[PDB]
């Protein structure tokens, strides 16, 4: 339902040391928090946030008493985020000239979480750390720390200047900070972090250590706070006798901006003043208004117009049989072309939660579908009032789980049959052999994958599905800038956005020459008239 | 855009003779096909006009008064009365009705038939966008006894093609086999773009000829014509088309209570905000967050969604293996070269397509439909052309535009440990599924809502006794597969399900 998060910035002097060609890590982490809190504020979620700093010249921890946890300031307690937080983080925060043990910061954070979650649901608790591990520390309490974390069930993530493992364009994909440039204090810090986190989250733990530049192009910050979807209970039936209790979830759904714009007066900035009226009239000459009681709902049937009352519509409208997920048959996976996918979502189908019998049956079905390389054609009806759909269900096996995937398929009415002239049989368009060689050379240069370790695996050099919507970030930044600088114009797009929206410089550099060759070998000119 | 079609149909003794009892009358093929195309047009709610003319008739009817020519309909939008008129002729009973009222079998010159058709087009008033005439026949040498008639038909066809008409010949299965080479090779509207040695085969099945005619008749409706930018320098022009589109139920319109006149709002009256009216410049856009209000100009609103000029810019190439199918986001689009803007584009397009197919890799581009729209990452999947056994354009050559979800669109799966199944259960399911294997043609399932609603509208418009309750194909034939399954289901259940459930 409701989560609670606290952010642990390093504001240390070492944290702010900009090697030329790279921004100061303090600035990068500032950008990361800016993004995160922007999302939180403009998502208007109910999850309160807290901010604690270490490396400050002063200290404000509740445990600062006793001459410990010094240089640690609790800048903001667990409250709902606000524009004031944004203003403080962009302006009020300045790089402190102090270095402190981040473990002490963890102690302060766990204290804060324990002492501020009182009387609040807080279905989730999680902590982020933005440090460089450049400062030494004491390995004393870390055992107590991890024990308390396990007892209190507190998630954890680590963010560093460099990833675990040309110009270091922030937010780029390929390159990163020189792995050999680390000071070997960061080596020890990394070892401690790795062992702590592996103790916490197991072998998957080392998957939660992100570099700031890498962080900006991922949603890993929200990975531990996002409200999981809600299942859709239903049964699928093969024939009459056979049925299985299952649940389904929306795995892909086009995210959309929540709050639309509101038109208001230029003078009083009020939507209340403005409103719209309308009149109804016959389309014939001598336009005479038509009052609503002289208006009846009608329908067009080609050249024909038929009156049709809404009551008659309801009485004659098609009526389904209610929620259902029945199957129809099976066909070659080859038959179902990937391009015929229709609809605007996908459904991953799981065995109904906590049912060994359903799990066994569904797993057997999935394995049979896979081995036969078949797919299932189903009749899907979300609700009795919804239009029933027909779509393909195909097995999707995985090491840790297995599930069916459903995608709506189209009816004949949605198809369009256009005739296209072929290209291979076009004597005016057949490319020359040299042209083909040039194209092949380009496509070799402009590759995006790479066979790695000769393990025949293919490491992507550009995961687009890991990139989030740049529109949300741009919108949030513009809104925040206006909210803080009302008279100022809109700031341009941040450079790192263009970085994440572009392939690594290596492919472009290698493609420079073949592109020129193609430009020479393919005469292209515009059409002027017409 | 507003075009028209003429379904010219021959009425001869061959047209009423069935090759086999299982086979249906070619005339029946034609009339049912015409009913199909009208109902499809009504569903699509297009503006194209249509008309039907018969020749070889014992009794003629036409303005210009040529014998054996029956202008049964004038160019017009489809109407329910027209549909009933057509349905009056389907089936053997309808064939007998056609014999009695129309009468079939008579000499004729194709030249005068085309002359009548040209006159009928001349009768139009609106801007007729295209000019298509589709012929239905199983006779390959109409003027095997009248050489002068054949020559006159040849010259008339040449003129009409020069005039701007398109004539398309839907030949039918006949004893001996139709061959366009004998007479129509110079008659048909052969596309000058390429050598149409490839051509549709003899039509025998109603579904097959229906696919043929529907594919032939329509015109490509370019959704958009963008520029594919390889870099700042290399650029080509392509036409984004959509092959699938959810046919929503047509919206209702308001009507006068008594006269049933199509009424019009013709009014968007403002308030006293500015007094009666209001200037758009006085309308700033704002949004509220917490106790804070943020206000922007409309131009400012358009500005923050600006990333780059509309079009496709290429970032790189990726093997199809790395790309997934379960990562569906929205209906895919289709891409075809467009040399009406940049010359030589199709050459590069074709070379690139061939090389991508050879390498089994797809292009990855940054889509941008129109001005000031945030981009999506899309994969250009090469799509090799495929032809049916009947020479049907099953799969158009070109690049299939596929949207790729953003990390925001991606959701996580809450789950505990999974459980496998015993191999015997898997084999039982394999047998069960094999008992239900069936080939799937994409043109198999109709939307029940659309059909039922249109049946209701038909019954109201035709003032029938009751609306026909259209059967649903989507609803499973539960008893049918129960029969097809036998006792396998019970054995599987006892293998898996516990005695209590
Ligand atoms: O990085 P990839 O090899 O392309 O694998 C991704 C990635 O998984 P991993 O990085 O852990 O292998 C996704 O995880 P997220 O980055 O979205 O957190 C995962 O999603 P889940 O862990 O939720 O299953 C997704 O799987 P899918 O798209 O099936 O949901 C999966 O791709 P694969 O399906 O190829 O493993």
């Amino acid at each position: 339902n409701k989560a609670a998060v606290v952010l642990c910035m390093d504001v240390g002097f070492t944290m702010s040391n900009s090697i030329p060609g790279i921004e100061s890590p303090f600035e990068q982490a500032k950008k990361v928090i800016t993004m995160f809190v922007q999302r939180q504020v403009f998502a208007e979620n109910k999850d309160e946030i807290a901010l604690v700093l270490f490396g400050t010249d002063g200290t404000d921890n509740p445990l600062s008493g006793g001459d410990q946890y010094q240089n640690i300031t609790v800048h903001r307690h667990l409250m709902l985020p606000d524009f004031d937080l944004l203003e403080d983080i962009e302006s009020k925060i300045q790089p402190g000239s102090q270095q402190a043990d981040f473990l002490d910061a963890l102690i302060v954070s766990m204290d804060v979480i324990q002492h501020e979650t009182i009387g609040k649901k807080f279905e989730k608790r999680h902590i982020e750390i933005f440090t460089d591990l450049s400062s030494r520390f004491s390995k004393s309490q870390l055992d107590i720390i991890i024990h308390s974390l396990k007892k209190c069930d507190i998630s954890l993530q680590f963010f560093l200047p460099f990833s675990l493992g040309g110009p270091f364009r922030l937010g780029g994909h390929g390159p990163s900070f020189p792995l050999k440039g680390i000071t070997e204090q960061q080596k020890e810090g990394l070892e401690i972090v790795k062992m702590v986190m592996i103790s916490l989250e197991g072998e998957d733990g080392l998957d939660e250590i992100y570099s700031f530049s890498e962080s900006l192009r991922k949603l890993c910050v929200f990975k531990k706070i996002e409200r999981h979807s809600i299942h859709w209970p239903c049964r699928l039936t093969i024939g009459s006798n056979l049925s299985i209790r299952i649940a389904a979830y929306k795995s892909i759904l086009q995210e959309r901006v929540k709050k639309t714009w509101t038109v208001v007066d230029a003078k009083t900035l009020k939507k209340e003043d403005i409103q719209k009226e309308t009149v109804y009239c016959l389309n014939d000459d001598d336009e005479t208004e038509v009052l609503k009681e002289d208006i009846i709902q009608g329908f067009r049937y080609g050249s024909d117009i038929v009156p049709f009352s809404k009551v008659d519509e309801e009485q004659m409208k098609y009526k389904s049989e209610g929620k259902c997920f029945s199957v129809l048959g099976f066909c070659k996976s080859s038959q179902v072309q990937r391009r015929f996918f229709m609809g605007n979502q996908v459904l991953k189908v799981f065995a109904a939660r906590d049912d060994e019998a359903a799990a066994v049956a569904l797993s057997s079905l999935i394995h049979a579908l896979d081995d036969l390389d078949m797919v299932a054609i189903v009749r899907y009806a979300y609700d009795k009032r919804a239009n029933p759909q027909v779509g393909v269900a195909f097995p999707h096996i995985k090491h840790n789980y297995e599930c069916l995937v459903y995608v709506q398929l189209p009816f004949m009415e949605d198809l369009r049959q256009y005739m296209f002239s072929s290209l291979k049989n076009s004597k005016k368009y057949a490319p020359t052999e040299a042209q083909l060689n040039a194209v092949d050379a380009l496509i070799d240069s402009m590759s995006l994958a790479k066979k790695d370790e000769k393990t025949d695996t293919l490491e992507d050099l550009f995961p687009t599905t890991k990139i989030p919507n740049p529109r949300f970030q741009r919108l949030f930044q513009c809104l925040l800038h206006r909210a803080l600088h009302p008279r100022e114009p809109l700031p341009p797009i941040q450079q790192h956005i263009w970085n994440m929206l572009n392939p690594p410089a290596e492919v472009t550099t290698k493609s420079q020459i073949p592109l020129s060759k193609i430009k020479t070998l393919f005469p292209l000119i515009e059409a002027k008239k017409k | 855009g507003r075009d028209s079609l003429i379904f010219l149909v021959d009425a001869s003794k061959a047209m009423f003779e069935s090759q086999s009892e299982d086979e249906l009358t070619p005339f029946d093929m034609s009339i049912q096909c015409i009913q199909s195309v009208y109902i499809s047009k009504i569903i699509s709610s297009d503006r194209d006009l249509l008309a039907v003319v018969f020749y070889g008739t014992e009794k003629d009817k036409n303005s210009v008064n040529f014998k054996n020519i029956y202008v049964l309909q004038e160019l017009d939008n489809p109407g329910a009365k027209r549909i009933l008129e057509l349905d009056q002729f389907k089936g053997q009973q309808g064939q007998k009705r056609f014999q009695d009222m129309m009468g079939h079998g008579s000499d004729y010159s194709l030249s005068e038939v085309l002359w009548v058709c040209a006159n009928l087009f001349s009768d139009v008033q609106f801007k007729m966008s295209h000019k298509r005439i589709m012929l239905f026949t199983n006779e390959d040498n109409p003027h095997g006894n009248d050489s002068a008639k054949a020559s006159r038909a040849r010259t008339k066809a040449g003129d009409l093609r020069d005039t701007g008409i398109f004539l398309d010949l839907m030949h039918l299965k006949k004893p001996g086999g139709f061959d366009i080479s004998l007479f129509y090779r110079d008659i048909i509207s052969i596309a000058e773009d390429e050598d149409l040695r490839v051509h549709f085969e003899e039509s025998s099945k109603l579904e097959d000829l229906l696919r043929k005619v529907r594919a032939k008749e329509t015109r490509k409706r370019a959704l958009s014509r963008l520029k594919l930018k390889l870099n700042k320098d290399i650029v080509i022009s392509v036409g984004i088309y959509n092959l699938v589109q959810k046919a929503l139920k047509p919206p209702p319109i308001k009507l006068y209570r008594e006269t049933n006149e199509p009424v019009k709002t013709k009014t968007r009256t403002f308030n006293t905000s500015t007094g009666g009216l209001l200037l758009p410049s006085d309308t700033k856009r704002s949004q509220i967050y917490g106790s804070r209000q943020i206000i922007l100009e409309k131009e400012e609103t358009e500005e923050l969604k600006r990333f780059d000029d509309p079009g496709l810019m290429l970032m790189g190439f990726k093997p199809l293996v790395l790309l997934k199918k379960h990562h569906y986001l929205r209906p895919s689009l289709f891409v075809y070269p467009e040399e009406s803007l940049v010359i030589g584009s199709s050459t590069l397009f074709s070379a690139l397509l061939i090389k991508c197919l050879e390498k089994e890799v797809a292009a990855l581009c940054r889509y941008t439909p129109r001005r000031n729209i945030p981009p999506y990452f899309v994969a250009l999947v090469p799509q090799e052309e495929e032809l049916d056994d009947q020479k049907i354009q099953v799969t158009p050559p070109g690049f299939q535009l596929v949207f790729l979800p953003f990390a925001d669109d991606k959701r996580k799966m809450p789950f505990t440990e999974k459980i496998m199944a015993t191999p015997e259960q898997v084999g039982k399911m394999k047998a069960i599924v094999e008992k239900l294997r069936f080939t799937y043609r994409s043109d198999s399932f109709e939307n029940p809502v659309l059909q039922q609603h249109f049946r209701n509208l038909e019954a109201l418009a035709l003032d029938l006794m009751e609306p026909e309750q259209a059967v649903d194909l989507t609803l499973p034939k539960v008893e049918a597969m129960n029969k097809r399954l036998g006792s396998l289901v019970d054995e599987f259940k006892e293998l898996v399900y516990p005695p209590d459930y």
